[PDB]
């Protein structure tokens, strides 16, 4: 969802409907790909609480 | 159009149906080839200003190249035992020599075999280039075949 | 006929209703904003952003204008017959305009003009902005030099 | 009928044509749980004997 | 087919009766076809299993 | 992992495939004609009819055996490479007796 | 009981109990006339009703304010209406006529207006004239009735009373309920009665062609006739096509409901999108099976040539995967205070999950209860609502992307971001190669064009001839000549000898407003052009023709939206509000001209085109320096074009119904009327979704989900548009139906894709299909029934009202309305003998005698009218797909004829000469008394008929002759090759066919059809009086001469045919088992599944096969004279009467002996023609396949054909078809019993019919 | 072509992988649950029928043959016509042509499906051969046999 | 049917037997013409053998 | 486009530069195609950056 946030702020700053330098929606796999995301802890658990 | 002012042949408009007036058959028989080819050309008068052009091409075939579209080709591969598209092969052959493409001959060689596809087969080049392909596509001098 | 005197009779003053613009994008919020985001800093405009404001400039441009515009020219028309000068020809066209309309231009250059002209409502480059959406809405006509 | 009446189109290329057809049919993976519904078949008449 | 064999052919004449015995040739004819006898949209808990 | 087919089959490899005659159907086509052709050449069967019908039963014919139809060739050459392709993607796996 | 009375016999005349006599139709017709309004009325309170027909009705709909708030005056004095709700609040309201009438001086209690408003009015009162425009357009509402109202009542009354029908096919009565059970005809005569009160009269208003009058009660409202219309209507649609009662209840509530608004017909406008979007837009929503068509786009995809693969059984996948109709159908039913009936809809849609029978009927009745008004409002509110309206061009081309201007046009730059590019590049080609064929070049087509404008009602003659004054010319005036001044043909004979250059003035001039009505939809308004602007806008059309028939090459019909509507297939409905707003001079008409100015231009250097010499501009094109290039005469009118579109066009305002409002004013909308309209619409859309599908997708969207879709979807595999109309096929992969969410994301798309350059793209995705107006849903075909109203008629001008002849042809063509849907047939022919004996008598007013004008019920079975039980015959015996002339007459005669000779000789009727074909009994006395020659041949006399008979100055018409056949003519070769044929004729074609169909005929032809509009009343009406006298008395002798060679024809039935399509499949709604004999005959014949555009015109013989004087009278002569011997110079001489150039013609005369023709060909010798009925069915097949010769019993050399002329098969082929299917039941295959003549003694007697024209 | 990523795992669970005996065993019970019934098989066929029509390039133009029967040439006294005997006993039944891609799919089945043609297209006992309606269907029966 | 063999042996015969000028102007009149055109031309003969 | 290709350079230890599968040939292509051609062109002149 990050690739989708950077290439919508692309196209606004393209000034054009679709970003021309997008980054999804590639041929390339990416499906190992993780981001810091705060469902994960520092000991590797969730956080629900 | 300066070749139709100073050129003194026009239309004779009734030779196609004087002759082939006096062509002789039954009323009984359902196909008639006489008035088959005789309404599947038609004089019309313009085909001369394509006629001066393609005698006008013999000045310039190092530029323009004419040749013959798809539209005028039996389109289907045509049949020997279907009398319009023999007709049709009469056309062609008739027409053929006048262009200045270096392939003319090869197009009324493989016309004809596509006339006939299933009485025989030749030897030819690949598999590609079959006896059953358009007889248009070749064109040039390698899809020349060696038969 | 000033070219607005039919712009002058709104009751909101039609030119304060283009002062309202700013809001449609969120990081403008300004008139004065505005005006340094529409042009390079050079005094040529962004292509983007002038057509953008022009995405929000039509809607004012047609809905009111026309309308209050045919009803002035039709209050003209039932007193004599006149002169009448305005901007942007699609003004005088959708707005059903009765006479002979022609489509005439200076030999000059008229942005400098609109830089020099002082305590002209808005500011300085509010007008030259707004004059560039004014060609915006014109068609692609002859420009007929008004002599 | 269907024998003696048979028509390919004019421009046909066979990559292309069987690329186009049957790649939209491989989004589905209704093969997969018929598998696991197998799995379950056989378990269940092992239990049952 | 009998009883209009007794029925002089040459004056044959429109009856009820003449209608609905080709709407009985036309029903037999639509029965005997090979497909439709077989055909039915409607599941039964095992086609559809 | 084996398709039981009951015609003959090979791969094609053209990529863009025209018309020959030379397969199991077409082959099978012209020798019914041409024995149907003998059929009404039958000297002491069948001279009961008029010639023009016998020479447009030989035109019919003639023509019949060379129709131009890709079904054969699609059933030779193209339709089991499809069937491969789809015959794992089925709710109901093959079941072949030889 | 009251009916009963008067109609002991008659009423069972036609209900298949007793024999249809000829002497109890008459005298139906006599108690029909010999009747009044009080008598419809009591006997509408005569009958009962059964408590489920009744509903409360408010008393709000009768007491209503003044119209004096509702209408003020213009700046420029112009009567205009305030509005209250919206800019679309612009119509009638129901409220205060009682005090505008004067009543009637020999009447009570009706009358009109009162003059002295008028009076006023002529004065400039205010008040006065609203008071008249009111008047007159309430006038103008209560107009547009073709009948009286009751006795379309009445007819349902004698049709309905007789009772339960039998049907021969299910051996059942019916079960559709009686007169007890209709909340129309309760409440509308609950309306009648409380409206009249206890006054004496009742009918609230009397319908007259000088125009109807208003019952004086102070509750009378002024919107009353639409309504009491609308109640007449679903009177009529519940018991002629098997509503069910409560979506009439429903139905009923929306009228009452628009009648008790503010305004009747805006609440009519803004409500008629309930009935479809509560039941057709969200229908099956979870299916569990039922049988749908399996068709195929073939791979021409120009060809619309069907191959039908047969059922297919459905499956839950299929569901409605369109998205949701909650919250916009809710909000419109909460809108206007109807949440109850959308309710009602939403709850029972849900209710039905099979497509069957029974669901596609609840859709059709869903349809059909729908309202048919008219809606009616002044012209001047139209011409200042939409021609007042400007395009929304978010983004314009940039000015700095045009070059330097050629004459008055600027080029677009090539490279160039703006998306006009591509229409600039498409626009280019096709000029160019347009200009590149011959075939535009040849003089006779020259001559085709320029007679084609003529046509499309033709106007502004008037200001074209003030114009031309004002510009000073001389002007020949042709005085003392009828019509002349109201026709186009006197524009283009004003300027028959005009040099161009003083001409191009006169393109200024303004246009007439011509108007029509339409079915729930705003009343559009035609306009034509005069001819020089019609003349100079050619290669404009040239261009679109090319691009409709050549390059993208999209349409110009039922199968169509059965492939599209099929379920793994899906369908996108696209249309355009306001379609000629849009194309403006802007955007369009300048990229217009700019690549037809250009793609001409390499072909184009010195060429000349009719009337346009050549010329020359300057260019700032090279804008380093100028220059002056020559101009050809193309670019010539291109140029003279540019500023007529760059202009805009000033159109004048007259209407009869606001007293003298007339003005002008400029518009820039594309005019409706044009020979440039539809093409260049069709081609613009093509165009449009060409560069959508193109360069706007992919850069404009992130997913590759819509790009690969759309990357596979293009113009020439998925797209068809007609005007408004455009139409996505969407191809069912291998997964079967394609997902949703992409083709929503889609469309929304395309949305901003009409927003951003000025247009407006109405999509409607709903898994169901509309074309042309007409639903498909799961390849089955809704016939919508609201567009086809009984009692409506559209008369937008109150000019008065032709008389009674022809308001019986319309009920003929209310009938074949009737036949085209899925009516119950029991029901509803019945109801047609009703209305067609209720218009049989006339009562003239002639002098010194009290005439009687009288049709038999012969003259209606000559044009199609099945009859029921003839002749002790069996109850409803055969069906109405009889051929409507000498063919089907022939067909129903002749399956019936011994029990007709046995009916002959009971009541003994005998003479020893044994006919050939009723044996001992004879026909000159019976048929007489029955009079069934007087009708038969009373059925081919000219109806209407109005002459000139002036006798007009000879030499006056002689120069106006010539001066249309200098019009005629701009080349003098065409005269050389016309006159050498005619040479050619007068030496050998001349006398055996006694009429050459000519092309010197045709300025004559020219003037017969401009004097066909002078609507003259007295002598000529007198004379065809006396002529139906006289046809009445005369005693004929024997049939025609076509019947009578065919009477010696007979033929054998067996064998019904083999089923074509499978039964269990819904093929069209209103036919199944209960509508048993058309949905048996589209089972068995199968339907068309051709265009029939491009089948029928296989037929024409000629190739491009226009003239403007009727083809087939040109191929049919061609091919009488090649039956009848004839030398091949006069087949050439009959052809050079076209005058091709005589090498080709001389070929096609050549052509035309040797060759087989078609066996529709054969069919214009013999002037047979299909009937329009069949087009539903496949023909070709049941002709070419099923009928035939040498039966099954063998040889019998009486069934021969000699080896010459083989025509004879063609028409044996067609009547052999007629026999077959004019019956009831499966179109059984039929075979030739003997002919009794021989086919030698058999032709010959067409030879002798033939002998004359 | 399918992609799956060059990485290092984050160590996820697909339970899918068994082996043959349990689809032996599942085939036992399908094939034990389908058999002798009639209406069961037939939609199965029917998908992949449907799902061949989908899936082939080929399409059947039962035009052509008709096309083709058009140009064939014979007396009209002889009254015994075999070409539009044949374009008439060419045409199918109620307009089905399913059957050929239900023959096709039913190749994957002989085990529970014994695919034969009807009886109804056998000539009713009529074995003249002088009569050439029975010529040819033997002739069409023939051709369809082997499939 | 053998008259079609007759009657397309005697079309052919006589379709080769027509009288037409036109093959001797192409190779008698046309190139001679020709010539004496091609110096008067604004694009100027260029051939390839 | 071009500028972020000129400046992926730099960055290349980071983030890594692609050309997408939408401005390659659709599913494969022959070499019939001359759209496919042309973008087998426009591809292979952009690929070296």
């Amino acid at each position: 969802d990050e690739a989708d946030d950077a290439t919508k702020k692309q196209a606004k700053d393209t000034e054009k409907a679709k970003a021309q330098v997008t980054y999804s929606d590639t041929g390339i796999n990416n499906a190992n790909e993780l981001s810091r995301s705060g469902n994960v802890d520092n000991e590797g658990g969730s956080n629900q609480k | 159009v300066l070749l139709q002012r100073i050129s003194p042949l026009q239309i004779d408009p009734t030779i196609i149906s004087n002759t082939m007036s006096t062509v002789s058959e039954s009323t009984t028989q359902t196909l008639s080839p006489a008035s088959s080819i005789l309404g599947k050309l038609r004089p019309s008068n313009s085909d001369f200003s394509s006629f001066r052009v393609a005698l006008a091409g013999w000045l310039y075939n190092g530029v323009v190249t004419t040749v013959i579209d798809d539209s005028s080709y039996p389109k289907d591969g045509g049949s020997v035992t279907s009398l319009e598209n023999l007709w049709d092969f009469f056309i062609l052959a008739l027409a053929l020599p006048l262009t200045t493409d270096p392939c003319a001959p090869v197009k009324a060689f493989m016309t004809l075999a596509n006339m006939m596809v299933g009485f025989e087969t030749i030897p030819m080049d690949n598999q590609i280039y079959t006896q059953s392909r358009r007889a248009s596509a070749f064109s040039t001098p390698h899809t020349w075949p060696r038969c | 006929v000033d070219s607005d005197e039919v712009g002058e009779q709104m009751e909101p003053t039609f030119e304060h209703a283009v002062m309202e613009i700013y809001k449609g994008i969120a990081g403008v919020d300004s008139l004065d904003d505005l005006t340094k985001w529409v042009l390079n800093s050079d005094l040529v405009p962004h292509d983007d952003r002038l057509g953008q404001l022009f995405q929000a400039f039509l809607p004012l441009a047609k809905d009111l204008l026309a309308p209050m515009a045919r009803q002035f020219y039709d209050n003209s028309m039932s007193e004599g017959r006149l002169l009448t000068f305005a901007h942007a020809d699609s003004e005088l066209l959708n707005a059903n305009y009765f006479g002979h309309l022609l489509r005439l231009k200076i030999p000059y250059i008229t942005e400098v003009n609109l830089m020099i002209r002082k305590n002209r409502e808005g500011g300085e480059l509010f007008q030259l902005v707004l004059s560039y959406l004014y060609k915006m809405y014109a068609t692609s006509a002859q420009p007929k030099w008004f002599g | 009928v269907a024998l003696l009446s048979g028509k390919y189109p004019p421009d046909l290329v066979t990559n292309v044509w069987y690329a186009d057809a049957i790649y939209p049919m491989y989004a589905d993976t209704e093969v997969f749980s018929n598998l696991q519904r197998d799995v379950i078949t056989c378990e269940a008449v092992q239990t049952l004997v | 087919a009998h009883v209009a064999s007794h029925g002089l052919h040459g004056n044959m004449t429109l009856t009820s009766s003449e209608i609905q015995r080709h709407i009985t040739e036309f029903i037999s004819s639509w029965q005997n076809h090979p497909i439709v006898q077989v055909s039915a949209d409607v599941e039964n808990r095992k086609t559809a299993q | 992992e084996v398709l039981l087919l009951p015609i003959d089959h090979q791969p094609a490899n053209v990529t863009t495939p025209t018309l020959d005659f030379t397969n199991e159907l077409t082959n099978w086509r012209a020798r019914v004609c041409e024995l149907m052709k003998n059929l009404v050449d039958n000297q002491r069967y069948q001279p009961g009819w008029t010639q023009s019908l016998v020479s447009s039963m030989r035109g019919t014919l003639g023509k019949l055996k060379l129709i131009k139809s890709m079904t054969p060739m699609y059933l030779q050459q193209l339709a089991p490479v499809e069937l491969a392709v789809i015959a794992p993607m089925l709710p109901f796996p093959p079941f072949q007796v030889p | 009981s009251m009916i009963l009375t008067q109609f002991g016999p008659f009423i069972e005349s036609i209900s298949g109990i007793t024999d249809q006599s000829n002497d109890v139709f008459e005298n139906a017709a006599k108690a029909f006339s010999m009747f009044t309004r009080s008598d419809v009325y009591k006997a509408l309170d005569e009958i009962p009703f059964s408590e489920d027909a009744m509903l409360p009705i408010p008393p709000t709909i009768y007491t209503k304010p003044s119209h004096d708030s509702y209408y003020y005056i213009d700046a420029l004095n112009r009567v205009r209406r305030k509005t209250y709700q919206g800019p679309d609040d612009v119509y009638v309201p129901n409220c205060s006529i009682v005090e505008l009438l004067e009543p009637h001086e020999t009447l009570t209690s009706y009358g009109r207006l009162s003059e002295a408003i008028e009076n006023r009015a002529k004065d400039g009162d205010s008040q006065a004239r609203i008071a008249t425009t009111y008047g007159r357009i309430a006038e103008s509402q209560a107009r547009q009735i073709k009948a009286p109202l009751e006795k379309f009542v009445l007819a349902l009354l004698v049709a309905e009373a007789g009772g339960s029908l039998y049907d021969p096919v299910l051996q059942k009565y019916d079960e559709i309920p009686g007169l007890s059970h209709n909340c129309p005809l309760w409440c509308f005569r609950e309306i009648c009665r409380h409206i009249s009160g206890p006054l004496p009269d009742r009918a609230p208003y009397l319908y007259l062609s000088a125009g109807v009058f208003w019952l004086m009660s102070p509750r009378m409202t002024s919107a009353i006739p639409p309504l009491l219309s609308d109640l007449v209507n679903l009177a009529i649609l519940q018991q002629t096509a098997g509503l069910d009662p409560s979506l009439v209840r429903l139905g009923v509530q929306i009228c009452l409901h628009a009648a008790a608004s503010s305004s009747y017909a805006w609440f009519i406008l803004k409500t008629k999108s309930i009935f479809p979007q509560n039941t057709l837009h969200s229908m099956y929503e979870s299916l569990e099976g039922g049988y749908c068509p399996n068709l195929e786009w073939l791979e021409p995809r120009s060809d619309y040539k069907f191959m039908y693969m047969g059922a297919m059984p459905l499956s839950t996948k299929y569901a409605r995967s369109a998205p949701s109709n909650d919250k916009k159908a809710r909000e419109l039913g909460e809108k206007y205070g109807l949440s109850s009936v959308v309710s009602e809809l939403r709850r029972r849609t849900k209710t039905y999950s099979k497509h069957d029978f029974t669901s596609v009927r609840y859709i059709r009745d869903a349809m059909a209860c729908t309202s048919g008004i008219f809606l009616v409002r002044t012209p001047t509110e139209t011409v200042l609502q939409e021609y007042t309206q400007s395009p929304e061009i978010k983004v314009p081309i940039p000015q700095k992307d045009w070059t330097g201007p050629i004459g008055e046009i600027r080029i677009l730059k090539d490279t160039t971001s703006s998306i006009a590019r591509y229409l600039y590049r498409t626009w280019y080609l096709a000029a160019a190669r347009m200009a590149a064929q011959p075939r535009t070049w040849d003089p006779l087509f020259q001559a085709i064009m320029r007679s084609q404008y003529v046509t499309a009602r033709g106007g502004s003659g008037a200001t074209l001839r003030e114009s031309l004054y004002a510009i000073n010319v001389s002007l020949p005036d042709f005085k003392g000549l009828p019509v002349k001044a109201a026709t186009k043909i006197f524009q283009a004979a004003q300027l028959a000898n005009l040099p161009f250059s003083h001409t191009s003035v006169a393109i200024l001039a303004d246009t007439s407003m011509g108007l029509r009505n339409q079915v729930q939809r705003r009343p559009r308004s035609i306009m034509p052009l005069n001819v020089p602007q019609q003349q100079v806008s050619a290669p404009h059309t040239l261009t679109a023709d090319y691009i409709n028939y050549h390059m993208n090459l999209s349409t110009t019909v039922i199968p169509l939206g059965v492939y599209a509507s099929s379920p793994p297939n899906q369908s996108i409905n696209i249309d355009i509000s306001a379609c000629d707003a849009s194309i403006t001079w802007d955007f369009f008409l300048s990229v217009i001209m700019a690549a037809i100015h250009e793609g001409v231009a390499s072909s184009s250097i010195g060429k000349p085109f009719m009337g346009v010499p050549a010329s020359i501009v300057n260019d700032e094109s090279v804008v380093g320096v100028r220059a002056a290039r020559p101009i050809s005469g193309m670019q010539n009118m291109i140029q003279h074009l540019s500023k007529l579109y760059k202009r805009g066009f000033s159109y004048r305002v007259n209407d009869s119904f606001s007293p003298g409002n007339d003005f002008t004013h400029m518009t820039t909308t594309f005019p409706s009327g044009s020979t440039a309209t539809s093409t260049e619409h069709t081609a613009n859309n093509s165009t449009m979704m060409e560069t959508f599908l193109t360069v706007w997708g992919p850069e404009h969207t992130d997913d590759p989900d819509v790009l690969r879709l759309m990357k596979s979807l293009t113009i020439q595999r998925n797209y068809v548009c007609q005007g408004d109309d455009g139409l996505m096929i969407i191809d069912g992969n291998t997964a079967g139906k394609v997902n949703s969410e992409t083709i929503q994301k889609m469309l929304e798309l395309i949305s901003k894709y009409g927003e951003e350059f000025g247009w407006k793209y109405d999509i409607a995705y709903d898994g169901t299909a509309e074309y042309l107006k007409l639903y498909f849903i799961f390849g089955c075909r809704i016939p919508n029934l609201s567009r086809h109203p009984i009692v409506g008629k559209e008369r937008a001008n109150s000019s008065a009202e032709e008389p009674w002849p022809a308001i019986l042809d319309q009920i003929m063509g209310i009938f074949f309305n009737g036949v085209h849907d899925g009516l119950q047939w029991q029901r509803w022919i019945r109801y047609s003998w009703a209305l067609c004996c209720a218009f049989s008598r006339q009562r003239t007013m002639t002098g010194e005698s009290v005439g009687y004008l009288q049709y038999p019920m012969w003259s209606f079975v000559y044009w199609g009218l099945p009859l029921v039980k003839v002749f002790g015959s069996d109850p409803w015996i055969f069906s109405w797909y009889m051929p409507t002339g000498d063919l089907g007459m022939y067909s129903w005669i002749s399956l019936i004829r011994p029990l007709m000779t046995r009916w002959m000789v009971a009541n003994g009727y005998v003479t020893d000469k044994c006919s050939p074909v009723f044996g001992n009994a004879d026909y000159r006395k019976c048929f007489n008394e029955l009079k069934l020659y007087q009708g038969y041949y009373m059925a081919q006399l000219p109806r209407n008929p109005k002459k000139s008979g002036r006798a007009a100055p000879r030499e006056v018409r002689e120069q106006f002759t010539q001066a249309l056949s200098d019009y005629l003519m701009q080349n003098p070769e065409l005269k050389s090759r016309v006159l050498r044929g005619r040479s050619e004729w007068e030496k050998y074609g001349a006398g055996i066919i006694h009429n050459p169909p000519s092309l010197f005929d045709v300025p004559h032809k020219w003037y017969q059809g401009a004097q066909e509009a002078a609507t003259a009343t007295r002598e000529e009406l007198a004379e065809m009086d006396e002529t139906l006298m006289r046809a009445r008395k005369h005693s004929y002798s024997s049939f025609s001469k076509l019947l009578e060679a065919y009477l010696l024809v007979k033929w054998r039935m067996c064998e019904a045919r083999e089923p074509s399509v499978d039964l269990r499949l819904p093929l069209c709604a209103g036919i199944d088992p209960l509508n048993s004999d058309p949905f048996l005959k589209m089972v068995s014949v199968g339907p068309m599944l051709q265009s029939t555009r491009k089948y029928f015109a296989q037929t024409l013989f000629m190739a491009k096969t226009v003239s403007g004087l009727d083809v087939n009278a040109i191929d049919s002569a061609l091919l009488r004279l090649r039956t009848l011997g004839a030398d091949k110079k006069a087949l050439t001489a009959q052809l050079l009467m076209v005058g091709l150039q005589e090498s080709e013609a001389d070929a096609l005369a050549g052509k035309i002996m040797l060759q087989d023709v078609n066996t529709v060909q054969l069919a214009r010798v013999v002037n047979l023609a299909v009937p329009d009925t069949w087009m539903s069915l496949d023909f070709d097949t049941m002709f070419k396949h099923h009928v035939k010769l040498l039966p099954k019993d063998g040889r019998h050399l009486n069934t021969d054909i000699p080896p010459r002329m083989g025509w004879l098969r063609a028409i044996l082929r067609f009547l052999g078809a007629g026999m077959a299917m004019t019956a009831t039941g499966v179109a059984v295959d039929i075979y030739l019993e003997d002919i009794h003549g021989g086919g030698r003694s058999l032709g010959q007697r067409f030879m002798t019919w033939m002998r004359q024209e | 072509t399918v992609t799956s990523p060059y990485a290092p795992s984050v160590n996820r669970l697909m339970p899918y992988r068994i082996s043959n005996a349990e689809r032996q065993i599942s085939q036992i019970i399908r094939v034990m649950n389908i058999g002798n019934n009639a209406t069961v098989i037939q939609p199965v066929l029917q998908d992949i029928s449907v799902l061949l029509q989908r899936i082939s390039p080929l399409q059947i133009d039962p035009t052509i043959i008709s096309n083709t029967m058009s140009t064939v040439s014979e007396s009209t006294t002889q009254t015994l016509s075999p070409a539009s005997s044949i374009l008439g006993k060419l045409r199918p039944s109620n307009s089905d042509f399913s059957s050929f891609r239900v023959a096709l799919a039913g190749w994957l089945y002989n085990g529970v499906v014994t695919t034969v043609i009807d009886d109804s297209s056998y000539p009713k006992d009529g074995g003249s051969v002088t009569s050439l309606e029975n010529l040819w269907d033997f002739f069409i029966l023939a051709l369809a046999l082997p499939l």
